This record gives C-alpha cells, structure tokens and sequence, in this order.
C-alpha cells in the first residue's frame, strides 16, 4: 500500500506540466519593450537615533508617520518619523526580540522572539502609560514574525514550522497553519485579509486561507532559506528573499515563479522585501551593508541604499508611499526617499 | 530550530 | 505503521493540483496593466514636489 509514494509523484508531475502549460511566455518578455525606470537616487532624510544595539525588526503604522522598532537593547520604539523623537520606549523581558508589529488602529503594537511569545502592548491606556495587554502563548518555538488583522486578531509565524491565527481576547490559536517542515521566518497579509503567505527555512512559500485553516498553493524556486516575504499590492502576487542571494517573484493565479531579482556580485542573504506602493520597485535588504532597489517588472538593479554600517536587518515602505524605512545592525533606523 | 535565530540575532555560540 | 505520512501528502497534493491556472502571459500583463495604471500616485517612482513631500526639511524665514 505504497501506490502513495507513487501516486504522490504522479500528482507533482501533472502539478509540473499544468504549470508548464501555462508558462507560454516570460514576464521579462512581456515586459521588454516598456521604458526602463531609470537611476533610482533616494537619499537619507531622516536617521533614527535612540537604540544602544542591532536593530532587529520595524513596522510601519498605517499613519505613515509613526513606526516600530524592536532591538537587542531590549526596547520597543515607537518613532515619530517626521521628527525623529520618540513617542514610547517600551521595556521588555529580554534582548531576543525578532519581529514587532503596528496594529492598523494604532492602538496597539506587538513584539516576540526567543521567549515563543507574541506579547501585545497597549499604547493608548486611561493611564497614559503603555503596559502589556495580553501574551499568545501557544508556540514551541522562537516568534519570527507577527501581523495584526485588526485590535482582536493576529497572525504568528514560528520556528515551531507553523503559523497561526489567535484571538487576543481570549489569548486562544483561532486557526493553526501546519503545512511546513522548516521554521517559518516570515509572513504577509493579503491586501483583502482573507489570504496570507508565509516563508520558511523548507525553502518553500506557501498561499494559507486565513478562515478555513488550508494550505491553498505551494510556491518552489529558491534554493534555501525564505527569510523575507511580501504581497504585490493588488494580492494576486508575492516577492520573497531568501539565503540563496535572490529574491523572486511569484504569481498565485499562474501559480509559479515569475522572476529571479539577482546579481553575479551579490553572494549574501537577503532578509527583508517590500514593494513601492504601485508595485513597480521591489526593495530588498541584504546582509552586507546595503539595500538594492529593483524594477519589478524588467529586473535591472534600479538603485542602491547605501548608508549603514552594518547589516540591513528590516525595512518597510510607507502605506502613502512616500518613503522607505531601513533598519540596521549599526543600531539606527534611516528613512528614505 | 535555535541555529536559525542564532544567525539571525547575530550570536556565536 | 506511520503511511498516513503518504495519505496526508496526497491529500495535499490533490488540494494543489485542483485549482485553475492562467498563462503567465496574461499574469504578466495585469501586473504590468497594474504598475502603469498606479505609477503617477508612487511617490518614490515619480517625485512629488518638495512641498508635497512630508520629509522636507522644516523652514523658519523670519
């Protein structure tokens, strides 16, 4: 009663051609007579000073102005971008923090890493004190990434290889996401919310539906390590990043690899994506010093970020485009555009 | 798994 | 002992393989029908004025 084994390959194969049938011509020839973006210069506007150590993660609230960032120091920052002061400088439990999250209310933000736990913060108390509101326990591994859907609803990703939905009221996993056989580094809500993508260390992306708890598409390409991933603005394609020194682009309805972003030059990892607000720039960073700008839709390196000292651990564009975060081992936060 | 986050932390041990 | 390991991959694999695809050709076209259309409203694509641009740098003439 292995006819499963077979009957397992015989699937990837038809799963194979159906997606050979539909590769009828590439995105970069479809692509190859549109103008060119041209030399992308972004220059450093603003750097954020305040943490004493490597800058793990940053998220920015959907303000565009204010922003999270989680450190080795063992603070939480919110930012004032526009400013460059604080806002809070919230205390935590240890220095092992991996990811933060800004609620889209602004109302709360949250934290997590090697503690296995997505803490939430409430920054907007009749005290006017920030202080924990709730802690998700529930994962046996490290938190590598967290996304709120609204003030009652988060979506984790862990090194346990799994992700997971939790209502905060009542600290409870919703929905379990069971599917990958590597830790998950990373995760993107779908513009619409009824749909995430995670990455992780199987090498692979996977396509979850956030209600019904189902592993929709399976997304193969990279070569190790997915560390980073993020939707296309529209929510019907993904970019991802990986060790393997490339990001790419994935389609959910032709369901397959689009396009390799990669350089002869470029031998390190990526660790973080983003796009531009029309999709057009795919921002990556990477962990020798510095950020590259891509044309999505040609390939061609656009640009480059350079103006950190050290890895570039996170970044994020703002929700009104108007700039890029970057995040950093050096210990500051430069704000771009 | 640690190792991961060991990378990603940027510890040694 | 441990075949419903095999059970569970099929099942997953025909969750997979049960879903219509289009030709990237016409993927390639929405995603760049998609960027055209949005391009005059990215701020990092096509500048806007400097007043417009909430990281000016502040001005006290005075």
């Amino acid at each position: 009663l292995d006819q499963l084994r077979q009957e397992a390959e015989q699937l990837k194969n038809q799963i194979r051609d159906a997606r050979k049938a539909c590769a009828d011509a590439t995105l970069s020839q479809i692509t190859n007579n549109i103008d060119p973006v041209g030399r992308i210069q972004m220059r450093t506007r603003r750097t954020l000073r305040g943490h004493l150590a490597k800058i793990y993660a940053m998220h920015w609230g959907t303000d565009s102005r204010l922003l999270v960032s989680a450190s080795q120091d063992g603070k939480l920052i919110i930012w004032d971008s526009y400013t460059t002061n604080k806002v809070h400088a919230i205390p935590l439990r240890s220095s092992w923090v991996m990811t933060c999250a800004y609620a889209p209310s602004g109302n709360y933000v949250a934290c997590g890493g090697l503690d296995n736990i997505c803490s939430i913060y409430n920054l907007k108390t009749r005290e006017g004190n920030v202080r924990v509101s709730r802690e998700l326990a529930g994962h046996t591994g490290y938190l590598s990434c967290c996304r709120f859907l609204d003030d009652n609803q988060i979506v984790t990703s862990s090194g346990d290889t799994t992700c997971a939905l939790w209502d905060i009221e009542t600290g409870q996993q919703t929905t379990t996401f069971t599917g990958h056989t590597g830790d998950v580094m990373s995760l993107s809500l779908a513009p619409d919310t009824r749909l995430f993508v995670s990455g992780a260390c199987d090498a692979s992306a996977k396509l979850w539906d956030v209600r019904e708890g189902m592993c929709r598409q399976t997304f193969t390409g990279h070569e190790s390590d997915i560390n980073a991933i993020c939707f296309f603005p529209n929510g019907n394609a993904f970019a991802t990043g990986s060790d393997d020194a490339t990001c790419r682009l994935f389609d959910l309805r032709a369901d397959q690899e689009l396009m390799t972003y990669s350089h002869d030059n470029i031998i390190c990892g990526i660790t973080s994506v983003s796009f531009s607000k029309s999709g057009r720039l795919l921002l990556a960073g990477y962990d020798d010093f510095n950020c590259n700008v891509w044309d999505a839709l040609k390939a061609d390196r656009a640009g480059v970020l350079a103006g950190h000292d050290n890895r570039v651990s996170c970044l994020g564009v703002t929700d009104d485009g108007m700039a890029v975060a970057t995040g950093s081992w050096d210990s500051f936060l430069k704000i771009w555009n | 798994k640690r190792p991961k986050a060991l990378k990603l932390l940027g510890m040694e041990d | 002992a441990s075949i419903a390991q095999a059970r569970k991959l099929v099942e997953q694999l025909k969750m997979e393989a049960n879903i219509d695809r289009i030709k990237v050709s016409k993927a390639a076209a929405d995603l760049m029908a998609y960027c055209e259309a949005h391009a005059k409203e990215d701020p990092l694509l096509t500048p806007v004025p400097a007043s417009e641009n909430p990281f000016r740098e502040k001005k006290f003439f005075s």
